[PDB]
């Protein structure tokens, strides 16, 4: 009743994209040709929520992906679970925005956005009721940062009522990948404070973080970071999919998470994360997954909660569980932990609970936060950005393909003004 | 003869709903699939050959919920009609229930109960199942009361409500919708039943010896008092109650109409063996703070009106000796200008216990009704919830988009207020 | 999809590209008479059944060097007419190689390489091979640079040069060459990668324990960093780098666009089985001084954009582990206005390595295109070179005689001195 | 493609030719009666810059031959290698010049410089693309001076953009083969310092000296001698003949030593030499080659190098080496001895490589040097003209045939010119 359709932007998008289909394959039981294959029939009752049944019992996903270059629409069509994808869902370019946010924003994504949006339009009008649409990019390079920013802003304009997620990558804190990260990040940012509903922002040092202090994985690869992201995706959505005790779908996450349109943005977590030598070590109950949770350490985001305070906090919880340990436990960490949540909102944390945990688990939990010390992320891009203008480094490159000094500057006032709000409300 | 409309709205009231009919099958004998191997007529319909319909009917925004009612054991019993469901979730917005997407199917909400009272002969009255925090079971029950109201008049509506919890909640919101349904239905609902489930987590969790108690516990100890409240329709007692009588009896004044349930006794099978459970111990047992079914103290608040309901093997001398023995306690106190405060209602049928279920299997029960001053305590604090998330004016865009007014959140304000100085000025 | 066309100019840019072409042939398996027992086609073009052809254009104004080609071991592999050559040599003089030969066979190499890119549907742009100190190489390339750029405009051009060298050259006039094809490119080109030759012989002296070094290795050595770069285009990897990324990360003003390449690890097979060739070491062994391949000092100058290449078994936390070492490393440093310095691009493909060959098989490699103000002091002796023989007008009538005039030679100073004063600026 | 077209004007130069012939033949493997008989490809290659395919199989060299009487001629015509050369290329007269340039130059140079001019024209239409024309020749003789003098100034009237090269024996300091040696080189330098582009001066007792203390030769013939300017002729042109690592040709020669018109007179040299006995004692090597260049006593000209400065050097490898021991042997010579290279030239030394060795040779190398030291040499001939001109000394000799003392005053104003700016540069 209740449908998602999905868009990938850019290398990164791309590949978390793929990593991500594969989970949700595995989860409802569907083999890499599109025949199901699994036992439980609640694999099935929901199942149109992400795919389409195009004859045969074959099922195809509902996603779109975009890209300048065919060089990683190659690699993912060659890869596992590549078959399953429409042909004519890849829509690519071949030019390459080359890093560049004016290429993907005004000269190539101008070419490619209504091939991309005919596309779109077209699958949105093939399904029922669309709940909304979530788009995975990178805030740092030139195809994901621009392109998806324009198809935002093209979608917002044609579905207004409808909702609006992104699972964006913001660039690290400590070792950037591009050297004009920041001016790709300030623009991008400056349109997702307009045009999204909600935004959740990861890091890949945080990955990194994760992947070595708390998995124990000597050798950690993108592969494994598209793989945790992945997991926090389904999680979000779990409710749509499965029934349970307590159902929240998007539009209940974002009614209870934002308070003011331009406050959404969220860090999220997941939890239990585990090593291979640690596994006998532990009781897995709700208490450790909720002392997972709340704590810095296993973040998706390089931002440390301590240093601000919460404004709400989405506790999404997977398998069979009691309500009562779950409310008394949210109370508890609200209880001891004061000082982080902010005073004027009783009842910072909201809860969900879903019956059907995920394969090989008895028990997952989801957690989205939206706490105020994103503005420390934010001022440090915003700084970076103000260094690199002063002496208008790089500015040719964007000046050349028609972009303008105001632009860059009405960017940075916007920064500005969203930091200003958090430390506001802080 | 006389019948009697049960109505279920939200998440909360379908899975009620779900107890209470499994409850009421258990009772009477009727087979999961509707048929039985005559005073079940007030609940149950009769339709073609050995077939029993419930006189019910199913309300929710969203499809999930209904649709494991339409999977599950009981997807032969229920008539497809009489389950309602919609597409999009009201999402915790108590605009979203009462105008944006409520009035979508509200029509064919009033026609299946226009249609189920055509059946009726002598009904009797409406039971409404839903939550105060919740979007559609705010908004939309609001609305449905309304309507109602409006269309049948006289005939009297009967609230079974979730009160938010003082330091227990699941959504961030509740305050908001909580205030806004009541400013809403206060001059429609003729009485309301209000629980909370932190008390009931207590009691299970004493009582019960359980420890993890789920949400089905809960239904099925709420499905409990419903039974006991209806037994007096549903059987022949010595000495028994209806649906106005309740109304006629707890309420002293139009607004306030907001009494509590107390069930006793709630034991297991392991203490049930060591007592003796006799009709003055569970009329005490009814009386005390921890057995109280609303997080809230009686000690601090003056009785205004009790209703008992005994059910099974209870004799009326014992009833009458265990009240005296209550009005001489001085821990509690009933208010000056009700020198009579108790009505009293005896049945035979002995309360029926599901397989399975957590309660042990007793000779007598009580559910005691009663209107209490202290429910101010639990007004104040919502209150109190209400002005500090309001004095930010936080998620107020999220009511407005959907074609609210601030206008209504001062309105209801305002009545709450007054509401409040009603309670004070009647406890004096 | 994509394709890159390659231009050889001159003895050196001929040399090259043919050990270029031969490293190609080993890379993707095309034996030598174009066959193969398909990402290798952004380089060879596909004619007919089992024949692969370069997409290179061979150009030189003496016909001995492109002879040895003709009749060399990969006589098949080049297309007959893809080989221009001429009648007579420049003879070291700018004035010839621009206006007195140049322009009789201009218009034959502006023809294939029109037929050239009429068979490419994805082109990314030219790369030119080509020396500073002769006049072919610097006069003819200088004029194939700027018909390139009249004719085709936004696609990329990318220069391999030889500049001269501060103590070992050949020529006697080079700093005239050198100054005047500098002052003509400048406004033509959009990232130039620089060699100079005592520093390659440095580095088969020290690092590959060579006591002889000829051109062979200098042109081995400049091929695999050539491989290095376009590994991106010519594979898949974790990150890839297309030839545009390199132009928009590494210049940050349209007259600063020479950066200098690195490479690293060189080391023989002794030195091989001794070492554990990690990405940590690797990654520092590219920031020193003495494997850079000009002969320079970057200790006293300061680096402004950095980019790295690797390939092979590289996983990118030890890039990044790798990177922010080198940040936290106080010895070098970067410029205050570029707050993040580096570009990352991975490749699966390790290094592929000639049969005889100096280098040996290693499992991972580095390539460094790092642009710094360092660049300053090697213009700076250039132009004391220039300043000293053009005070007593030595030489200037043999560039007279060709149709020069000695205005020309007064604003190639000029200019020179205002990119001197712009790179200055830009370092404080 | 390239050309080159030989000339040889006198009894010395006509013995120089020869010589210089039965070199060339043997490195290209051509037998006495012009046929091919070696075995590497390359020496056929590039065989048309000296022979022309005369059809079956047979190479006749492109030179002409000039003199005034048939003596010389006869003497190479009935010697080896006499037959190759064309019958009608044998231009002479019957008077004879009596050494005595007036002859040479007005009253019989006159008469046949009309035939030799169309012979070489002819010549020079044959070919497709000339290079330019070298000339061996004397400068004390009356044949050879005055008829050398008066072709290169016919020629560079009628081919004036192509290169004109000459190998020039002067007269020298100690010994004089004539009385009237003076006069006849005066007019000679006065022609050629205009008339010409490149000049090597060759002194008769510079390859004595050579003979006696380097080659252990203990009584040296005039074969000898021409056998050493024939090798140093071959050398200078053989990156013409053979492939090399770095090529260089006559015009960039040019183009790299002369900075100033006027300055175009070199001292050559030739390494290694070695005598019977001391070929044993010593490992060829580039150093010892690099060694032997820069060295008084292996100089072919009767001038120190070391009282003077070196303006511009060249110096052209044959054989297999490595370029880098080329290159820092230059520099080390350059920086040892900075004393006797001009400071205001960087980079005095011009380095060219041929693969292919002299036929015996493992390595060998030329030095073509542009020095100073060459105002010596013409302050010596300017001092004995002025001597002898003072007492108008064997002048009716020269005044008879109608030259005018004018002309003698010119070509002593001459010397003197270039004397002065040599010391003016130093
Ligand atoms: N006693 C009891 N309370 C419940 C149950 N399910 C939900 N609730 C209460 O309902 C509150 C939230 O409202 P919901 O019923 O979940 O939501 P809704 O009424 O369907 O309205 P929507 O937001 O539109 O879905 C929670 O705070 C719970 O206290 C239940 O099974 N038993
Ligand atoms: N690294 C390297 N440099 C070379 C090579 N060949 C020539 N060079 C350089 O080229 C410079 C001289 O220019 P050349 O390439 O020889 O001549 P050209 O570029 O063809 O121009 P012309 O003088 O007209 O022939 C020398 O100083 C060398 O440093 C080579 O194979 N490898
Ligand atoms: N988590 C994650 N991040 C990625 C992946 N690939 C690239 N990135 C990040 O994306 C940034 C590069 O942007 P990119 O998508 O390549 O630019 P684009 O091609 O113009 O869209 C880098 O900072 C990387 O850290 C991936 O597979 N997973
Ligand atoms: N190197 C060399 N010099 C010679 C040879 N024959 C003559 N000469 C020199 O030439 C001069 C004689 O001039 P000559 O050629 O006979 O006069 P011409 O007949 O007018 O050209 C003498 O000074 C000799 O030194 C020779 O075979 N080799
Ligand atoms: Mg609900
Ligand atoms: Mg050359």
């Amino acid at each position: 009743m209740r449908e998602i359709v999905h868009i990938q932007a850019g290398q990164c998008g791309n590949q978390i994209g793929a990593k991500f289909w594969e989970v949700i394959s595995d989860e409802h039981g569907i083999d890499p040709t599109g025949s199901y294959h699994g036992d439980s029939d609640l694999q099935l009752e929901r199942i149109n929520v992400y795919y389409n049944e195009a004859a045969g019992n074959k099922y195809v996903p509902r996603a779109i992906l975009v890209d300048l270059e065919p060089g990683t629409m190659d690699s993912v069509r060659s890869g596992p679970f590549g078959q399953i994808f429409r042909p004519d869902n890849f829509v690519f370019g071949q030019s390459g925005a080359g890093n560049n946010w004016a290429k993907g924003h005004y000269t190539e994504g101008a070419e490619l956005v209504d091939s991309v949006l005919d596309v779109v339009r077209k699958e949105s009008e093939s399904c029922d009721c669309l709940q909304g649409f979530q788009l995975t990019h990178s805030l740092g390079g030139g195809t994901g940062s621009g392109m998806g920013t324009l198809l935002i802003s093209k979608i917002r304009e044609e579905y207004p009522d409808r909702i609006m997620n992104t699972f964006s990558v913001v660039p690290s804190p400590k070792v950037s990948d591009t050297v004009v990260e920041p001016y790709n990040a300030t623009l991008s940012v400056h349109q997702l404070v307009e045009n999204t509903d909600e935004t959740y922002c990861i890091d890949n040092e945080a990955l990194y973080d994760i992947c070595f202090r708390t998995l124990k994985l000597t050798t950690p690869t993108y592969g494994d970071l598209n793989h945790l992201v992945s997991a926090t995706m389904s999680g979000v959505t779990t409710c749509l999919r499965f029934p349970g005790q307590l159902n929240a779908d998007l539009r209940k996450l974002a009614v209870n998470m934002v308070p003011f349109p331009r406050l959404h943005f969220f860090m999220p977590g997941f939890a239990p994360l585990t090593s291979r030598g640690s596994q006998q070590y532990r009781a897995l109950t709700v208490p450790e997954l909720t002392q997972q949770m709340f704590d810095a350490k296993n973040m998706m985001a390089a931002c440390d909660p301590r240093h601000g305070r919460y404004l709400t906090v989405a506790a999404v919880f997977r398998g069979r569980m009691s309500m009562k340990e779950v409310d008394e436990q949210m109370l508890n960490v609200q209880n001891k932990n004061s000082s982080y949540f902010v005073e004027w909102i009783p009842n910072n944390v909201k809860t969900a609970v879903c019956d059907i945990p995920p394969r090989g688990l008895k028990m997952s939990a989801t957690f989205i936060g939206n706490s105020t010390a994103i503005q420390e992320l934010f001022k440090r891009i915003s700084e970076q950005f103000t260094a690199m203008f002063r002496r208008k480094a790089f500015l040719h490159w964007y000046t050349g393909e028609g972009m303008d000094e105001m632009e860059f500057t009405e960017a940075e006032s916007n920064m500005n003004d969203l930091v200003s709000e958090y430390q506001q409300y802080q | 003869m006389r019948e009697c409309i049960s109505i279920h709205v939200g998440q909360a009231g379908v899975q009620i709903g779900n107890a209470c009919w499994e409850l009421y099958c258990l009772e009477h004998g009727i087979q999961p699939d509707g048929q039985m191997p005559d005073s079940f007529n007030t609940f149950f319909s009769e339709t073609g050959a050995g077939k029993h319909v419930p006189r019910a009917v199913f309300v929710d925004l969203e499809p999930t919920v209904i649709d494991e009612v339409r999977t599950g054991t009981y997807r032969q019993l229920f008539h497809p009609e009489q389950l309602i469901t919609g597409k999009e979730d009201a999402a915790n917005n108590y605009a979203r229930g009462h105008y944006t997407i409520g009035k979508e199917i509200i029509d064919l909400v009033l026609d299946r109960i226009r249609k189920l009272a055509d059946q009726c002969t002598g009904l009797q009255g409406f039971l409404v199942f839903h939550s105060f925090g919740g979007g559609t079971g705010s908004g939309f029950t609001s609305l449905l009361m309304e309507r109602l109201s409006v269309d049948y008049g006289k005939k009297s509506k009967l609230e079974f409500s979730i009160y938010p919890a003082p330091q227990v909640s699941t959504a961030v919101v509740e305050p908001y919708n909580s205030i806004l349904t009541t400013h809403t239905t206060l001059e429609h609902s003729d009485c309301a039943f209000m629980v909370d489930n932190e008390a009931i987590y207590d009691i299970c969790r004493r009582n019960l010896d359980i420890e993890r108690p789920t949400y089905t516990n809960l239904n099925r100890l709420i499905s409990q008092i419903v039974s006991s409240i209806t037994a007096s329709l549903r059987f022949d007692g010595a000495l028994n109650v209806d649906l106005t009588e309740f109304q006629t009896n707890l309420v002293p004044y139009p607004r306030i109409h907001f009494p509590l349930a107390t069930y006793a006794p709630v034991i297991s099978a392991e203490k049930a063996y060591h007592e003796q459970l006799s009709v003055a111990e569970i009329t005490n047992a009814c009386f005390e703070p921890a057995n109280q079914m609303v997080k809230c103290d009686p000690r601090h608040g003056k009785y205004m009106a009790c209703c008992l309901l005994y059910r099974g093997d209870v004799v009326p001398k014992d009833v009458n000796a265990a009240i005296a023995t209550i009005k001489t306690k001085r821990s509690i106190q009933f208010v000056d200008w009700c020198p009579t405060g108790f009505k009293v209602g005896i049945n035979y049928q002995p309360p029926t216990v599901v397989p399975g279920g957590d309660l042990a299997k007793v000779q007598r029960a009580v559910c005691m009704l009663s209107n209490t001053t202290a429910i101010a305590e639990a007004w104040a604090r919502l209150d109190h919830k209400f002005d500090l998330m309001y004095a930010k004016r936080a998620f107020v865009h999220w009511y407005v988009g959907e074609g609210m007014e601030e206008g209504e959140f001062s309105e209801a304000r305002e009545d709450m207020a007054a509401l409040e100085k009603d309670y004070e000025e009647v406890g004096v």
